[PDB]
């Protein structure tokens, strides 16, 4: 969920957008419909999941589908936001799946209902998980917001219907993200099958520190990243567009 | 909290009340003051205030930019 | 006959009905001064017959009473705050009985 | 289902009251003339 | 440290995992699958294509074929 | 000096939350209160340097998003509207922090509460001082998140979790609306900064292609901004989260569910005054929704019997009047009502919290009876608050609550008479329940249990000084601010507000209005007080408890359950989406038809095709 | 949170049954049953339990409220609850 | 303090009742003074010397 | 009153009176006993 999902988008940004410009225009509405229905269907499907892994795997699908809306909307805002949200997802999904991995490597459940009300027992992991699922919300000041809002802006430069459905994607994305957060870290504990369990040791508390600093650096000051790409993105969008 | 005394509780356990918190409070105030001094220095360094005050305000004692934006043609 | 099992459900049903009717009329009567006559009338109503013997005049009466009670629920009944449904139940609950938290995990060898 | 009709009925009261405001025609009974300002009603100011 | 994992949970978890064995093309569910598989994509496709057409109409440029 | 105001709460919360163990359960609270108090002191300094000394200061830290003319920056906007909002938000936050040291003293999780409210105060300072939409959107989503967090303060409460989740749902609907509005601004003016849209918002008059028809941009943008602010301002579209969000701690319901975030959308629409002004279509729906909510909350709040829930409907009614005063192009009167309300409504909640703390949290007016002499100070505090709520003549409430209706009559349109009617009628219900609160509690023969009476324990020093300050505020602030904010042409809104010459009903209102209307709100309030006295102290055998069979008890259920709208909306949208999130997709899509004719469902013919080619 | 002992409860519990005038307030015992010894109806018994409910602030669930027909069970139930 | 027949309440603090009474008195005085000064202004009895 | 249960409720909760708080009707406006006096003294004092 960190690299392989980028091959399709990067391949679109390299060997599909430039070489076939008018084909991209002719196939633009079809991609919009596919991405919008993917966002909506995945959002509605992921809110009734009990598997501890698929719950965010579908979030990854939703984010990747939302990427293509502005990736195929030929625009400096759209493509720039596309890569920014791509990096943001590559960080946030990685962090979420590491959290799921550490949760699974202690208890070995792969369920969601077993865990509950463990904030009184693992407060550090609670804060880290809150920050990660908080970035998944696309808060301004977090990684996902700048890129994702740039995608919305770029698509609304071209079209006014489909990316409104993209924005409607986040009316439920944030909802089920916090609901999922509240399955596990909230409520009273159930010490019927949670006898003994520990918190993050020195390794996995330091492993998130690069994630935290990269996330905040994305959120508060993404100018350095946009600085190095505005030439390439603008060259990409204007190729085969003489006028 | 029978078991809650075993967790680290980064922001403080159920009822921590450490043995010496007043000294920690004092050093916390000192650190906040020390860290907000550069914030004040930066704030006084960047503040336009295009219009001159009607009466002498407690400003312009550390701020030197007053009436520096009534030249709205040489603006980048 | 002579089986108290059939005569049982009548007694507990009417007693529980009296209890819940008292609770709901206390909900209705905010002031206790006007609650006195209301409670007197309520207990008189349950004592109007107080003399049923037949098996035909027992189930219909309690069914009618329960159905009429269904029409008066007072959507917001009073609940004790720490009772299961109040404003302070599960506020700062006592920690569960027994759990242990290990310290050294994910070490070498 | 019973609660649904109250939402339609409650909103029906407001549009019914909204219809009454339409029938009342409050707009045309002003006791004042439209405002007059110097400099062509502030044409240069707008 | 491993959870007790009481028996009354894994059965429902596998039923949610192994739902692929319960599908027999019932007519009501056939209409349900058909509408959300075709019609809604068609409706939204018309929405975007007509949005583009109306945007291009105001500017006066001829409409793209949009195959 | 000016950068400090927004970062002292943030830094104090950060250190008190990262190192809350070091400072303990009391050091963190006292230091957070200290930081917010000095933030309020510098806010007062800024108010003197900006409001009286009229010279707006503008400072820019660093670009946030430096893309193709999307230059959102960390710049700050300090105008007259900003400073008057700051001297409210930070002052009330500091006094609530003082109030919560003693109120949240028996609780275990003291430092977490302080850090939560302090990061929230930082977020709202960022909101108020924000120079562009993105910074404003940042503060707005931050304050929404922090409100959710404070509702979720007691995680173990199952009801509180659901309430916080529903609040997040409605806030996210508002996020949808406001994000679409903000982006729609950029597609028109190629900017998001306040000073560019205001400078050039009248030139365009084109119509867009917004996905269904051709609509004017400015009207569409204003409608989208209203759809964004309905959740935050608690308007007719989505305002079911206030009464259900009272499950959280009282001080946050006291601090924030009554003062600024409920009026955050009001401040947002007032800030963009020269954008709603050019769309007369929008102001119609603003006034319509304001009247709608001011009537809904007033009607629903008359039969409530919960201490902390009945006043939330009063706050919703106040929000309705604020929105109405915004829709009349007289936002100065709206912000005047804002500053008047932030004193006495917060005073009412703080007095109620002081009472509820001493009576062991028995928020049911069916219980508390006559022990007013037991709690005289809090009685005086909430009496001042409620009298200002009524709009008592020649008090801080009268200077706005009567003027708003007076301005309502003086405008002659179809919705104007409707909104004026609703505003006049809502006075009766508002006074009725605000006086029933004082009647059924501390003015009737006592019904509270002996175990609560014996406790007594009058409010200590920590949570009485803020009450005293709010009392002295909501007795003279209205008089001291009536002349200096709305003085029939005062020089207090040089750039904060844009008053349209045509929709400028201020001069003609005071002189052409009849004397009879200028006193009829007083008569309505007195009638409501007399009705409350009759039904709560003299005639309560049938007017208070009616043993009716049908068509009358259903009316009791109608107002009590809030028109059953908390149930219709759930079953018709949330339940429907919860069911159809799985019922269609997880059954007849994903694994399924794409699987039976896909990888291994029935396309695995090779297994059946294996033993046919070896013949 | 004083955890008042039984000796501090044997008086307030007996107060309500002493104030009950339908039976003489002279033959009442801490261990007595209102159905046979004191001769009460099957309806007035819950009145005393409710009166105790206002006397001591505690909600007794509807399931076992009617099973308390002896004065011993009421004081035992109010004492057994920790937060009483 | 003292009990009637089983309920006892602590005496209200001196520094609370005194301030409550005095502050109620001063706000009543302020209300009445405001009524004396600009009472006719808001009731149409006399205009603030503007006509 | 009479009714075999109204009197029963009244008898046990006779402490509800507690004369100091049986009828808090004298103190509806606690500051009006001194506020009006101060106002009238100022009215006759300034003149
Ligand atoms: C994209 C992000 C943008 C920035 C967002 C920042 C907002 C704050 C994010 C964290 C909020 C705190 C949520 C943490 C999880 C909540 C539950 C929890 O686990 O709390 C922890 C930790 O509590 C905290 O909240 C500390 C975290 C820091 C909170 C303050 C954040 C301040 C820094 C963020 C904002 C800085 C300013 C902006 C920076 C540019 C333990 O709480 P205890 O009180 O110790 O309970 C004990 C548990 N038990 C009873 C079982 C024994
Ligand atoms: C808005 C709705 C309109 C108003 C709704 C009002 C609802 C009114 C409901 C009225 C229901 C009734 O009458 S309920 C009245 C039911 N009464 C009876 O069953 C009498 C039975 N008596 C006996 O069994 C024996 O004499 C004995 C064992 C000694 C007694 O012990 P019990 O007592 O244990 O039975």
């Amino acid at each position: 969920a960190g690299i392989l999902l980028k091959f399709g988008t990067y391949g679109f940004l390299r060997f599909s957008i430039p070489m076939f410009p008018e084909a991209t225009l002719c196939f633009t509405p079809f991609i919009y419909t596919l991405s919008a229905i993917a966002i909506i269907y995945t959002s509605l499907t992921t809110l009734r999941q009990i598997d501890l892994k698929k719950i965010i795997a579908y979030s990854s699908v939703a984010h990747m589908n939302l990427v293509t809306i502005g990736m195929f909307s030929l625009n400096i805002q759209g493509i720039g936001g596309s890569i920014l949200l791509m990096l943001s997802h590559g960080l946030v999904s990685s962090a979420l799946f590491l959290c799921v991995g550490v949760l699974y490597d202690r208890h070995k459940t792969r369920l969601v209902r077993y865990y509950g009300g463990l904030v009184s027992t693992m407060p550090n992991f609670s804060t880290i998980f809150f920050f990660f699922t908080l970035a998944n919300m696309s808060l301004p000041g977090t990684s996902s917001f700048i890129g994702e809002f740039l995608i919305l802006v770029g698509a609304f430069q071209r079209n006014s219907l489909v990316a409104t459905l993209a924005a409607l994607g986040m009316i439920l994305g944030a909802a089920y993200s916090l609901w999922l957060y509240n399955r596990v870290v909230s409520g009273n504990l159930k010490p019927d099958f949670l006898h003994k369990f520990s918190d993050l040791n020195g390794r996995e508390v330091f492993i998130f520190i690069p994630f935290l600093v990269g996330l905040v650096w994305m959120g508060v000051y993404p100018k350095v990243f946009l600085d190095c790409m505005h030439t390439s993105v603008s060259n990409l969008v204007q190729h085969g567009k003489f006028h | 909290g029978d078991f809650r005394a075993k967790v680290w509780s980064m922001t403080g356990g159920p009822n921590c009340r450490p043995k010496h918190w007043r000294r920690n409070t004092a050093i916390a105030m000192f650190g906040v003051f020390l860290v907000c001094i550069p914030i004040a220095k930066l704030s006084a360094k960047l503040e336009q205030r295009p219009h001159m005050p009607v009466r002498p305000i407690p400003s312009q004692i550390w701020c030197k930019n007053f009436g520096t934006k009534d030249d709205y043609e040489k603006e980048h | 006959a002579a089986y108290f099992a059939r005569r049982a459900a009548q007694k507990e049903r009417v007693r529980i009905l009296y209890r819940r009717a008292l609770k709901d009329t206390l909900n209705w009567a905010v002031h206790r001064h006007i609650f006195y006559r209301d409670a007197s009338d309520l207990r008189e109503k349950f004592n109007v017959n107080q003399d049923v013997e037949d098996v035909d005049r027992i189930d219909k009466l309690i069914a009618h009473g329960e159905a009429e009670y269904n029409k008066w629920r007072h959507p917001d009944p009073y609940i004790v705050p720490w009772a299961p449904g109040g404003s302070k139940f599960c506020r700062n609950p006592t920690p569960p009985a027994g759990i242990e938290i290990v310290y050294n995990y994910g070490l070498e060898d | 289902y019973e609660a649904l009709a109250w939402l339609s009925g409650g909103l029906g009261f407001f549009v019914g009251l909204g219809l009454l405001a339409v029938l009342n025609d409050k707009a045309s009974k002003v006791p004042f003339t439209p405002r007059v300002y110097p400099y062509d009603n502030l044409r240069v100011e707008l | 440290m491993e959870t007790n994992k009481n028996k009354f949970i894994e059965d429902w978890g596998s039923a949610r995992e192994n739902l692929e064995h319960n599908f027999r093309w019932t007519r009501r569910n056939f209409a349900l699958i058909g509408i959300f598989g075709i019609a809604l994509p068609i409706i939204v496709y018309k929405g975007i294509v007509k949005d583009f057409h109306m945007q291009d109409e105001d500017a006066g440029r001829p409409h793209r074929k949009f195959l | 000096m000016y950068l400090l105001i927004v970062f002292l709460p943030l830094l104090g919360s950060s250190v008190a939350g990262f190192f809350g163990r070091f400072l303990g359960s009391e050091g963190s609270a006292i230091m957070t209160t200290t930081c917010v108090s000095f933030s309020s002191i510098l806010s007062l300094i800024a108010f003197y340097e900006v409001a009286l000394g009229a010279s707006a200061c503008y400072l820019r830290i660093a670009p946030w998003i430096s893309s193709e003319m999307f230059d959102a920056s960390w710049g700050f906007l300090f105008d007259s509207l900003t400073v008057v909002m700051l001297i409210v938000v930070t002052f009330i936050s500091s006094l609530v922090h003082l109030y919560s040291i003693s109120y949240m003293s028996e609780d275990p999780h003291s430092p977490r509460f302080m850090c939560y409210l302090s990061i929230f105060t930082f977020f709202m300072l960022m909101l108020v001082t924000g120079d562009n939409f993105l910074q404003l959107f940042l503060g707005w989503e931050g304050v929404g998140l922090a409100s959710y967090l404070l509702i979720h303060f007691w995680f173990t409460r199952l009801q509180a979790d659901k309430a916080a989740i529903k609040a997040m749902l409605v806030n996210r609907v508002g996020d949808f609306g406001l994000a679409l509005g903000i982006l729609g601004c950029f597609t028109l003016f190629q900017t998001v900064d306040f000073s560019t849209i205001f400078a050039c918002a009248s030139v365009p008059r084109n119509s867009w292609i917004f996905c269904n028809m051709r609509l004017n941009a400015i009207s569409l943008i204003c409608i989208l901004l209203f759809i964004g602010a309905v959740g935050k301002s608690a308007q007719i579209g989505l305002h079911t989260w206030l009464p259900d969000a009272m499950e959280g701690p009282t001080p946050v319901s006291a601090l924030i569910h009554a003062a600024t975030m409920v009026t955050a959308g009001v401040f947002m629409i007032a800030r963009c005054s020269p954008l709603f002004e050019y769309s007369p279509t929008a102001l119609i729906v603003i006034t319509f929704a304001g009247a709608m909510t001011s009537f809904l909350a007033a009607t629903t709040g008359i039969l409530q019997n919960d201490l902390k829930r009945v006043i939330a409907y009063s706050t919703c009614s106040q929000l309705g009047y604020m929105i109405f005063a915004c829709g009349i192009s007289n936002y100065s009167v709206s912000v005047f009502h804002l500053m008047n309300h932030a004193f006495f409504k917060a005073l009412l909640f703080l007095s109620a919290g002081s009472v509820i703390h001493a009576m062991s949290d028995e928020q049911d007016m069916r219980k508390m009876g006559g022990l007013a002499s037991s709690f005289p100070l809090t009685y005086a505090m909430m009496l001042i608050g409620s009298l200002s709520l009524i709009g008592f003549p020649f008090l801080t409430g009268f200077y706005s609550k009567d003027v708003i209706l007076e301005l309502a009559y003086t405008k002659y349109t179809i919705s104007g008479n409707f909104a004026f009617w609703l505003g006049s009628v809502s006075v009766l219900f508002t006074s009725y329940y605000s006086f029933r609160l004082l009647f059924l509690t501390f003015l009737v023969p006592t019904n509270s249990f002996g175990r609560d009476i014996s406790r007594c324990h009058d409010a200590p020093i920590p949570m009485a000084i803020p009450l005293i300050l709010l009392a002295l505020g909501s007795l003279f602030v209205g008089y001291l601010a009536k002349d200096m904010m709305i003085g029939l042409g005062t020089n207090f809104w040089a750039n904060s507000l844009l008053v349209l010459p045509k929709n400028e009903i201020l001069a003609e209102s005071e002189f052409a209005a009849p004397t009879i209307i200028k006193l009829i709100p007083i008569l309505f309030s007195t009638l409501g007080a007399f009705v409350a006295y009759n039904v709560n102290l003299v005639a309560d055998q049938f007017q208070r408890a009616f043993q009716t069979s049908t068509f009358c008890n259903r009316l009791y259920s109608f107002f009590n359950k809030r028109w059953f709208f908390d149930q219709v909306l759930n079953d018709f949208l949330v339940r429907s989406f919860l069911r159809f999130g799985y019922e269609v997709s997880f059954e007849a899509l994903d694994k399924g038809a794409i699987e039976i004719l896909g990888p291994y469902g029935i396309s695995y013919t090779f297994r059946r095709l294996a033993e046919r080619i070896s013949q | 949170d004083d955890h008042l002992s039984r000796e501090a409860v044997v008086d307030r519990v007996l107060d309500v049954v002493k104030s009950f005038p339908k039976v003489d307030p002279s033959k009442v015992t801490p261990e007595v049953h209102f159905q046979n010894d004191l001769g009460l109806d099957s309806l007035d018994t819950v009145e005393i339990v409710m009166a105790i409910e206002e006397e001591f602030k505690l909600e007794i669930p509807d399931k076992e409220a009617d099973k308390i027909d002896s004065c011993s069970l009421a004081i035992e139930y109010v004492y057994n609850h920790p937060m009483s | 303090g003292i009990t009637y027949k089983g309920v006892t309440v602590h005496t209200p603090k001196t520094w609370h009742t005194v301030t409550g009474k005095g502050l109620c008195a001063v706000m009543w005085f302020w209300i009445l003074y405001r009524a004396k000064q600009d009472g006719p202004v808001v009731m149409g009895w006399r205009h603030p010397w503007d006509g | 009153p009479l009714g075999t249960t109204g009197e029963f409720f009244r008898r046990r909760d006779e402490w509800r009176k507690h004369p100091m708080l049986s009828n808090q009707m004298r103190h509806a406006l606690p500051g009006i006993g001194i506020g009006v006096g101060a106002f009238c003294v100022y009215l006759v004092g300034e003149q």
